[PDB]
RNA sequence: AUACACAUUUUUUGGCAGGACGGGAAGAGGAGACGUCGCGACCCUCGCACGAGUCGUUCUUGACUUGGUCGCUUGAUGUUUCUUCUUCCCGUUC
């Protein structure tokens, strides 16, 4: 349910990534989570999803999109986030 | 006892003015801390000096591109604060 | 089929992660003030029973051809509109504080068709053509910056003088 | 068709949907006007009820017709009574009513429809009499008369309006004051127990569960 | 009434700033219940810039009420 | 490291001239003698003088009693 | 006592942002929180409504004098749901 | 010890003047009698604003929040 | 008051502040805990995020309720 | 009395409370407390251009005062 | 499920005092601090867990400890002192 991106432009502001990274992936379902929890940026966000089809979608379909200057890299979590 | 020594305290002390208020019916002139004055007869009061007021005319000060204009208004069902009460006045 | 209020009053309703706030739209279909996903909107209606209350639209997977008949909702900061097959924007949107606009994979064409986009006054800050035949054509990204400067990011790219300037060159 | 019709978005409480009209607002207002508080709210109903009358309202004007704040306030209040009249009696054709009122003003009243046998012609404009109508006639053109119906026009044909809508209101307007010294003749418990009626009156269902 | 556990400021310099933004220096003496406090050595810093030693030793109180807030000098 | 009350009753005893900031005003401060006070801090202060801070004037006042209320800072001068 | 007098109590020992009647913010560890809301605070940066930021070591000031206290998330949790 | 509850009751029945923490208003009046929350009642009352006379009130209340002191005269 | 418990609500400060935030409890003194308050001043322009605040109940003017619960 | 309580009595009506801070209200008193907490439904607000709310409670500490109707 | 809330920290208070508009640009006769959160990056840094780290018992809980920097090449914002006109373009209204 939970995508782990990285290779991310670092460089963008804490509440700017997650609001983009919200409306980009919003295409695919409803994104759970509010906030990024590991305050690090260097692209390592995840991203919760409430239905576990958009996720594997989200997966699939934004592979190494473009994305503030980057290609991201996506992958599924190693974990169950919290919310879940 | 206790009872009846505040309602005699209240009797023969500065109260006694909206006191004599309710039970004369009289008008009294409040100034507030809004700098507002209301002209009324005493329905109720309180200890906080909480009030019911009837045939309230508030009189106040207004300040304009010229000379100050005084400003009244008619209220005739008025409750009050006690906190607001700067001054009441009992006058002929 | 249509957004109407009977739609309007009970869609899975919630406040976005991003704390965004909103009341959802789905009797049977179409959604509104959060997640207007997947039901097949052909034509946005009937958002006065909205009346206000929503930071967000996610408009994502309808069918909707164009964005106009937005009622004057000064609450809405941000539009989701991803995966539908907007060919043309209205003009008058005005939706004063419109900060975000995702027209992401959509048949928007021309150059021109963007135009309107202009008319959000400061506030469209992030605009995402990206999925569009428009991104194709030539100096696409200089002519968006030369007609909304408004934008500050765009495509998720920043903006930047050095694009603005060859903008006003050209 | 219409389910979202509500009554009391268009009346008041103190009015009981046509029973009464609340005057009382007007009576401050009022009091407000007249710069003293030697004016109760009877007395006050007392100066409307000159408006009942085709003359008095005119010639035993409550103040002097020519005072501002004392036109503002017929405005004020005419506007009311209109805005009451037509509110109580959604059946009839408004438009119609204007219209009627509207050419009686034209074709009588601003023609000389005030005659006396001592004094001759009445005007609204000008507040004076005059001998003959050939007089009447030939001051309608003059500057002043010019002056004052196209300064104080609006205002006459307001007053007109306040006549003939209390006119068509008289039983309104008794049944209130009747109201007024009621209430006034009250104990406090009451008054109390009647405000309590009103109140049920007004946020009651307009179709019980248990009506035949 | 609580009593305020100022003895860990007793017999120590502190700033007091208090209401119509004054400010004083000076050694915490005694407190009460009403956080009203005596200070020894008292120093009003005037606006200005110049400094008036009001209660060397004579000492002076400052009502609780007026106390906005209270910095330690040493530690 | 004395209560403030005791202080307040060696100005008393002391009869010392004492000077009072008030709350919230800097232009004016009273000045005179503590002759007696309550629980609630009023205090009857003798030959009382209202300085105006804005060389530095004053009115004599004589006796008065002050609320407690406006007392920001007691010392004695 | 007051469930936010309990909270507060349990803010002790966190870092925590204080503004008070004047305006001014006081950032630090909370030692000590009373009933009456006065708060014993550590290592403050203070911010004036200026802007101008100091930082002091030991700070204590009345309660009635602030206008509102930030405490830390972790207390979120519980148990004040109840 | 001299309290301000019997120094005040001593002013009873003498005229006085009361300065209100705002100094907007000083009021001039025999003193009729102080409640032991200290509220004020004068008679004859008359008000000095900014050391002026503005006029002469009568029987008047003053509010014990607004007291800043009161001097006898 | 109870009623109110867990929703968004909107407090207007002493100072003419406006807050924001989840209404998580209450007191006598009305001393309010907000859950990720955040704050507004002139109506949105100059809104940050303070998150869970305590008001105190003195500086409280009025609370409106602001939306539903999270 | 306790007037307070003459408020409490107050249920229903419609009144129009003047506040300390000028600010004017109009609205139905749903409930006061005894702190004199004033809370209202269907509510017109005029700050010192009228907000229209749900529901408002009022501290009671900063309400000047409530104008009630003549009828009462 | 069935007395009290006016005398210092809370609610009985130290408060009061063709015409117009709105941008953005140019040309002529708004600008200094001091802070606090952002567009870009020649940089830093390099990874799945966080609230984190460990253990007892059981298929999931209870205890114990404890973006930062540089530019803006005309980013956004509250103290706090001092002293507009004309032209062109794009929106609303009549
Ligand atoms: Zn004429």
């Amino acid at each position: 349910n939970t995508l782990y991106v990285s290779q991310l432009n670092e460089k963008i502001n804490m509440q700017r990534l997650r609001v983009n990274l919200f409306l980009l992936f919003a295409t695919f379902g409803e994104v759970l989570k509010v906030s990024m929890n590991f305050k690090k940026q260097r692209g390592q966000a995840f991203i919760t999803m409430r239905t576990i089809d958009q996720a594997s979608l989200a997966q699939i379909s934004l592979n190494g999109e473009r994305f503030f200057g980057k290609p991201l890299k996506v992958e599924f979590s190693k974990s169950e986030t919290k919310t879940l | 006892e206790l009872e009846e020594l505040e309602e005699f305290e209240f009797k023969h002390g500065p109260m006694s003015l909206i006191n004599d208020a309710m039970v004369t019916r009289t008008p009294v002139i409040i100034s507030l801390r809004n700098n507002h004055k209301i002209i009324a007869r005493v329905k109720a009061f309180d200890r906080h000096c909480n009030m019911v007021l009837e045939n309230v005319k508030e009189l106040w000060t207004e300040k304009k591109g010229k000379n100050v204009i005084n400003r009244e208004r008619f209220i005739s069902k008025l409750f009050l604060r006690g906190d607001s009460v700067i001054v009441v006045l009992k006058t002929p | 089929m249509k957004f109407t209020p009977s739609i309007v009053i009970d869609a899975p309703q919630y406040y976005v992660d991003h704390f965004n706030g909103k009341y959802n739209v789905d009797k049977c279909v179409i959604l509104r003030d959060l997640q207007l996903e997947t039901d097949s909107e052909s034509m946005p209606s009937s958002l006065k029973h909205l009346t206000k209350p929503t930071h967000i639209l996610d408009l994502t997977n309808n069918d909707l051809i164009m964005i106009p008949d937005l009622s004057r909702r000064d609450d809405i900061h941000t539009l989701l509109l991803g995966r539908n097959n907007i060919v043309e924007v209205d003009g008058r949107l005005l939706p004063m504080n419109v900060q975000n606009l995702t027209l992401s994979n959509n048949s928007i064409r021309r150059f021109e068709d963007l135009q309107r986009l202009r008319r959000a006054p400061r506030t469209l800050k992030n605009l995402t053509l990206i999925g569009n035949q428009v991104c194709h054509l030539a100096n696409y990204r200089e002519h968006v910056l030369r007609l909304v400067p408004h934008l500050e990011t765009l495509d998720f790219q920043n903006v930047t003088a050095e694009e603005r300037k060859s903008a006003m060159s050209f | 068709r219409a389910r979202d019709l509500d009554l009391n978005e268009i009346f008041t409480r103190d009015e009981q949907y046509g029973e009464y009209m609340e005057l009382e607002q007007f009576h401050s207002l009022w009091l407000n006007v007249i710069k003293r508080g030697d004016c109760s709210l009877l007395q006050f109903l007392d100066i409307l009820e000159l408006f009942l009358d085709d003359e008095k309202y005119l010639l035993t004007p409550p103040m002097d017709r020519k005072n501002d704040r004392y036109m503002a306030f017929l405005l004020k209040l005419s506007k009311y009574v209109e805005t009451f009249f037509f509110k109580s009696y959604a059946l009839l054709d408004a438009a119609a009513v204007e219209n009627l009122i509207k050419s009686d003003f034209e074709h009588s009243y601003c023609r000389g429809s005030l005659r006396s046998e001592a004094k001759g012609i009445y005007c609204p404009f000008c507040s004076r009499w005059f001998k003959t109508s050939s007089v009447f006639e030939s001051h309608l053109v003059g500057k002043i008369h010019k002056k004052n119906e196209s300064k104080r026009r609006n205002f006459v044909y307001s007053e007109y309006k306040l006549h003939r809508y209390l006119k068509y209101l008289n039983d309104e307007f008794s049944r209130t004051r009747s109201f007024v010294e009621r209430k006034l003749a009250f104990t406090a418990n009451e008054r109390m127990a009647e405000m309590d009626i009103l109140t049920q009156k007004y946020e009651a269902p307009a179709y019980d569960s248990t009506e035949k | 009434v609580s009593t305020p556990e100022l003895k860990k400021y007793m017999d120590k310099k502190i700033l007091l700033n208090i209401n119509g933004s004054r400010k004083v220096a000076g050694i915490l003496r005694g407190y009460d219940i009403f956080l009203n406090v005596v200070l020894d050595d008292a120093m009003e810093i005037n606006g200005e810039d110049p400094a008036n030693n009001h209660q060397l030793g004579l000492q002076t109180v400052i009502r609780g009420n007026s106390i906005i807030s209270l910095e330690a000098l040493d530690a | 490291m004395v209560p403030p009350i005791n202080c307040i009753f060696n100005f008393l005893q002391q009869q010392t001239p004492v000077t009072i900031w008030l709350f919230e005003q800097i232009g004016i401060r009273i000045k005179g003698k503590i002759v007696g006070f309550d629980e609630f801090m009023n205090v009857v202060i003798d030959e009382a003088v209202e300085i105006p801070v804005n060389v530095e004037k004053g009115t004599p006042l004589g006796k008065i009693l002050l609320k407690g209320d406006n007392i920001t800072l007691i010392t004695s001068a | 006592n007051g469930i936010p007098v309990k909270l507060l109590n349990e803010a002790q020992g966190h870092i925590v942002s204080l503004e008070l009647t004047t305006g001014a913010t006081y950032r630090g560890k909370l030692v000590e929180s009373e009933d009456s809301m006065n708060v014993q605070l550590r290592d403050v940066i203070a911010t004036e409504p200026q802007g101008a930021v100091t930082h002091m070591d030991q700070i204590f000031v009345r309660g009635s004098q602030i206008k509102f206290i930030v405490v830390p998330d972790l207390l979120k949790n519980a148990p004040l749901f109840k | 010890p001299v309290n301000p509850k019997p120094f005040l009751k001593g002013l009873v029945n003498h005229r006085v003047g009361v300065k209100l923490k705002f100094n907007s208003t000083e009021y001039r009046g025999t003193l009729v009698s102080t409640d032991n929350y200290f509220n004020l009642q004068l008679n004859e009352a008359e008000e000095f604003v900014a050391g002026v006379s503005h006029g002469t009130l009568g029987e008047i209340f003053i509010r014990c929040n607004n007291v800043l002191y009161i001097r006898e005269l | 008051l109870a009623n109110l418990i867990d929703y968004k609500l909107r407090v207007l400060t002493q100072d003419g502040r406006v807050y924001i935030g989840q209404l998580m409890a209450f007191d006598k003194h009305m001393n309010l805990v907000l859950n990720e308050c955040i704050e507004e001043r002139v109506p949105k322009v100059e809104k940050r995020v303070l998150g869970l605040t305590i008001l105190r109940g003195e500086q409280i003017l009025s609370t409106v309720v602001e939306d539903k619960p999270l | 009395m306790k007037l307070v309580n003459f408020l409490k009595k107050l249920r229903n009506e419609q009144v129009t409370i003047e506040l300390k801070n000028g600010t004017t209200v109009w609205g139905t008193l749903q409930s006061v407390s005894p702190q004199m907490n004033a809370i209202l439904t269907d509510v017109k607000l005029t700050l010192p251009n009228i907000a229209s709310l749900q529901y408002i409670n009022i501290r009671g500490n900063t309400i000047r005062q409530i104008i009630l109707p003549d009828s009462l």
